[PDB]
Order: C-alpha cells, then sequence, then structure tokens
C-alpha cells in the first residue's frame, strides 16, 4: 500500500543520492542502495519540496551553485519551482527567485570524466542538460 | 503576485439552500423557468467570455486553453484541468460543479429582474433559492417502466416555461443539446464534425435516444446495487475516490460507478467500433448540459459517504498522468492545488477548504432531518436512509 514515489530522469538517466556535509545527487543508470531512486514532491507553500526515498535526505540549494541532499528540512534551500520546458513531457527545476528568473538544475559533469552531478546555471531554454521528465 | 484569476470561485452567499432531485426540481415552475432562461443566457454569451457555457464547460478537457487567468505563462502545458483516477477526483469535481453554479446563479439573478408581474417578490427570492438539481441514478423504485430523468431533459425539443409577462411560451430546450458556435478547432475526428453536443451515437454518428432510455432503464436495477455497495462497502478514501492505477481496479468507488453512467448517455457498448458522444468521452463531456446533472449526484454522494465516514478524507496519492495544474510524478495531499479555481484571497483552492460542503452554499434534502445533530447523529441516521433507499 506504500507510495512508490518518481524517478527524475535527465534523458534516460535518473536522479540518485546516496547518505551522509550534503551528498551529491548523481544522475545515471545504476541504483547505489534501496530507493535511492525515488523521490516523493509534495506541494510546499507555492512551490515543491523534494525527498530521497532510500537516503531521507532534501534536495537544497547549496553554497556553491550545486544541489545537494540534505538531512534537516530547511525552508530557505528546500523549496522548488516545477515549471513546463514547452516540449515533451520535460519540465524545469527551479530556484524561486524574487518574480522569477532564478537559476535551473543543470545535469552536467563537473570537471568533466563525470560523475553526473546536478548544478545551478542561467535557464538555457534549449539546452538538453535542463530538461528533466518524471516517471512513477 | 497579484491576481492569479478574473474569476474566484466563491459559491452562492446568504442562507444555505438545497439542490434538489431533477425530477421534483422541473415540477416547480419557478425554479425550472430560471435554469431555462440562465442557461439560455450562458450558451449565447461570446465562446471567448469566461463566463461563458463553452469557457466553463471547455474547464474539464478541451480546449487546452487556460481559464480566468489574469497573466499568461511562458509555456502552458496542454492538458486536461479535471483530476481522473486520482485521491483528488471527487474533490476537484466538487470545486468545479460550485464553479459552474455560481455562473448559473448569478445569470439567473439578473433573469428575475426582467420579470413584470405582481409575483416578482417571489421570482426575485426563487432567483437565490436556485440551486443545480441532480439525477439520483441509484434509486431505482422497483419499476421497469421508471427514469430517473424526465422528459425535459433528455426528449423534449421544446419546453415550457413562464414568460416575463405570466404567459407560458414555448422555447428551445437548452438542457437537451448545446449547439457550437463555432465547433472547436482543437476537437479532432467525429466532434468536429457535431454543431451540437450529441447523446449515445448509433452507426450513423446521429443520436439514439430511445435505445439510450433503453438502456438506462435496464441498468437502473444493477445500479441500485452498485450505489449501495459503494456506499457501505468503502471505508478509506483511497478505495472510494479513484477508479485505480489500472481502470477497473477499484469496481466500487465512486468514479468507476460514475464512468459506466457516462457511457449510459454517451456510449453504446455493443458498437464495433465505439461511436462515443461528447458525454462519453472525458475531453468534450463536460459541454452536455446532463454533465453538470450527474456531477451534482456525485457531489451528493460523496457528501452522503462523507457523512458515514466522517473525518475520513483525502488520503495520500500519487498523480500519474499529467493535468493543467498538476505536475506527472509528484504526491497528492489534501493541500494540493485545485487548478484553475481560486479563492476570493486568489489562492488555489484545496481540498481541505471545501471538506464542509456547505462552505460553498448548497445541501442535500437528505440531510434536512438531522440539521444540527451531531456527526454521529447524522451518522446513523444517514446510513439507515441509503438502506432504506438503495438497499
Ligand atoms: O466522461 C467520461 C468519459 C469516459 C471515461 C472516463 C471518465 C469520464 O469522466
Ligand atoms: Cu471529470
Ligand atoms: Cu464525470
Ligand atoms: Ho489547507
Amino acid at each position: 500500500l506504500d507510495l512508490p514515489g518518481t524517478r527524475i530522469l535527465n534523458g534516460a538517466n535518473w536522479a540518485n543520492n546516496s547518505a551522509t556535509s550534503g551528498t551529491l545527487i548523481i544522475f545515471d543508470q545504476s541504483t547505489p542502495g534501496q530507493d535511492a531512486d525515488r523521490w516523493l514532491i509534495h506541494n510546499y507553500l507555492d512551490g515543491y519540496k523534494i525527498f530521497n526515498m532510500g537516503s531521507n535526505n532534501w534536495a537544497s540549494v547549496s553554497r556553491g551553485n550545486t544541489v545537494l541532499g540534505v538531512s534537516e528540512f530547511d525552508g530557505q534551500t528546500c523549496k522548488w519551482s516545477i515549471e513546463y520546458s514547452g516540449n515533451g513531457e520535460e519540465f524545469w527545476i527551479r530556484v524561486p527567485r524574487e518574480g522569477g528568473g532564478g537559476a535551473v538544475w543543470t545535469i552536467k559533469p563537473a570537471s568533466s570524466q563525470g560523475p553526473t552531478t546536478v548544478f545551478l546555471d542561467l535557464l538555457k531554454e534549449t539546452d538538453p542538460n535542463q530538461r528533466i521528465k518524471f516517471a512513477v | 503576485s497579484d491576481k492569479k484569476s478574473l474569476m474566484p470561485l466563491v459559491g452562492i452567499p446568504g442562507e444555505i439552500k438545497n439542490r434538489l432531485n431533477i425530477l421534483d426540481f422541473v415540477k416547480n415552475d419557478k425554479f425550472f423557468t430560471l435554469y431555462v432562461r440562465a442557461l439560455q443566457v450562458l450558451q449565447a454569451r461570446d465562446q471567448s467570455d469566461y463566463s461563458s457555457f463553452f469557457q466553463l464547460g471547455g474547464i474539464h478537457g478541451l480546449p487546452y486553453t487556460e481559464w480566468a487567468k489574469a497573466q499568461p505563462q511562458l509555456h502552458l502545458y496542454k492538458a486536461n484541468y479535471c483530476t481522473h483516477g486520482t485521491v483528488l477526483f471527487p474533490t476537484w469535481h466538487r470545486a468545479y460543479e460550485s464553479t459552474w453554479e455560481q455562473t448559473l446563479w448569478e445569470a439567473a439573478g439578473t433573469v428575475a429582474q426582467r420579470f413584470t408581474t405582481s409575483d416578482q417578490a417571489e421570482w426575485i427570492q426563487a432567483a437565490k433559492d436556485l440551486r443545480q438539481p441532480f439525477w439520483d441514478w441509484g434509486y431505482w423504485p422497483n419499476d421497469p417502466d421508471f427514469i430517473g430523468l424526465p422528459d425535459q431533459v433528455i426528449r423534449d425539443k421544446q419546453v415550457e416555461i413562464t414568460d416575463y409577462n405570466g404567459t407560458k411560451i414555448e422555447v428551445e430546450n437548452p438542457i437537451l443539446h448545446y449547439k457550437f458556435h463555432p465547433i472547436e478547432p482543437t476537437f479532432e475526428g467525429d466532434f468536429a464534425q457535431w454543431q451540437t453536443t450529441m447523446r449515445y451515437p448509433d452507426v450513423q454518428k446521429q443520436e439514439n435516444i430511445e435505445g439510450m432510455i433503453a438502456g438506462i432503464k435496464a441498468a437502473a436495477p444493477g445500479f441500485r446495487e452498485w450505489t449501495f455497495n459503494m456506499l457501505t462497502k468503502n471505508y478509506t478514501w483511497e478505495l472510494f475516490s479513484n477508479h485505480g492505477a489500472v481502470v477497473g481496479a477499484h469496481a466500487n468507488s465512486l468514479e468507476m460507478v460514475h464512468n459506466t453512467v457516462h457511457f449510459l448517455i454517451g456510449r453504446d457498448p455493443t458498437l464495433d467500433p465505439l461511436v462515443p458522444g461528447h458525454m462519453g468521452s472525458v475531453p468534450h463531456a463536460a459541454f452536455d448540459p446532463i454533465f453538470w446533472m450527474h456531477h451534482c449526484n456525485v457531489d451528493r454522494l460523496l457528501a452522503l459517504w462523507q457523512t458515514m465516514n466522517y473525518d475520513v478524507y483525502v488520503s495520500e496519492g500519487m498523480n500519474r498522468e499529467a493535468t493543467m495544474g498538476l505536475i506527472p510524478g509528484q504526491v497528492l495531499t489534501e493541500d494540493s492545488p485545485l487548478e484553475p479555481f481560486y479563492t476570493k484571497n486568489q489562492d488555489p483552492w484545496q481540498s481541505d477548504d471545501l471538506e464542509d460542503w456547505e462552505t460553498l452554499g448548497f445541501s442535500y434534502p437528505d440531510f434536512d432531518p438531522v440539521k444540527g445533530k451531531s456527526k454521529e447523529e447524522k451518522s446513523v441516521y444517514i446510513n439507515d436512509w441509503v438502506h432504506k433507499h438503495y438497499g
């Protein structure tokens, strides 16, 4: 009867996060531990909060323009906007900013040769590395 | 921030008044005149007007445009507003029904002013006391000759009302069909070929009204049995509200029973291949005036179940299909937004807000005898009334 949550995908690669600061949100095609690839997205205020069923970590804005998982919920860094991209079933996850224009999730490696984690850059409507689809 | 909605959902102000059974409703000469007239006004209104029959009907499914929004979005997700097969099914349609009802009410108010007879005080009073009627498709009085829908709803091409100077007049039945002006450009296939809403179409793409009526009668005992089960066999919200992830998994739910009623007006099940009418299809359904009567009884049956299973409400469930307000792959709770419906304070309506149905300005005859009593007393009495009525 338990909820399955969802998979946060980028193309074919799915999002995952392990326990243990603030851990990285790795986008690949191999799940590290149980439920590391399942996310629960509830509405939060006028945005959304994102929770990992495997590590119990929240997707957070972290000092240094990266998206890490954190243990304790923090409303200043754990709320997100999820806006439709305009094509397919692809979405932008967005840092809620005064009136809009906030930085969006970007799936690219840190300094090349992987691993492909989540970062924060300005939205480029054509950039495939920013498109996010969800699958239950 | 500012205004998000040009037409907030507020319901009906003043005294709480009942949504009546359609069979008794049509016998009320004043209520029926007002309904038909109000309906005439909404249907005549420009289809770009967000307070028109088309726009209000067009919220449910097609077209995929924003309804009464002050500012457009950058990238609009083209999909249905209505949530089907999720925990938010009965609650969303409560909001949807009242959105309709407040527009019908506000239109009828201006009609009652037009009357020039001496009994206009009784007209002005009837206009506020007006509500959307329901169709009790679960009550079969043990009569194979019985139909829960009067002739003014499913047969009459012309209905009798009272003109503003007391004279009886015949007018085109606005409850029977709705004429598009024009046909929606995004309507594809068969629905791009119908100038009016169509019920129970035959092989030659035309209405089979007599075949529709035979089919309702023949399933009327089977629906008594099914409604009775649905109300007294479901004890959790999950099994009562949605038909299930794989359609046909929750046979007992309100939605699943509610589904087969849509096809009774909309779809002949013996045809190969299927030729659905408007009511037989989700993205076109809410253009048929009978939709509001069917969904008034859905809201009624939800209210009856609520009385029995009190303080048992929206439970968390997944949202698999993307609607125009709901993200694909998110969780849905009592706090989840019911687009495109907004409160007088410009907040998205939530299930939580509309749990107590009277907050929207209506009740149901069933609840007259237990007014003021406790949840427990209303619980006992109604569970007897369901047993007396649908048993
Ligand atoms: O109108 C409908 C038609 C077909 C199937 C499911 C649900 C509906 O609400
Ligand atoms: Cu619906
Ligand atoms: Cu329906
Ligand atoms: Ho709420």
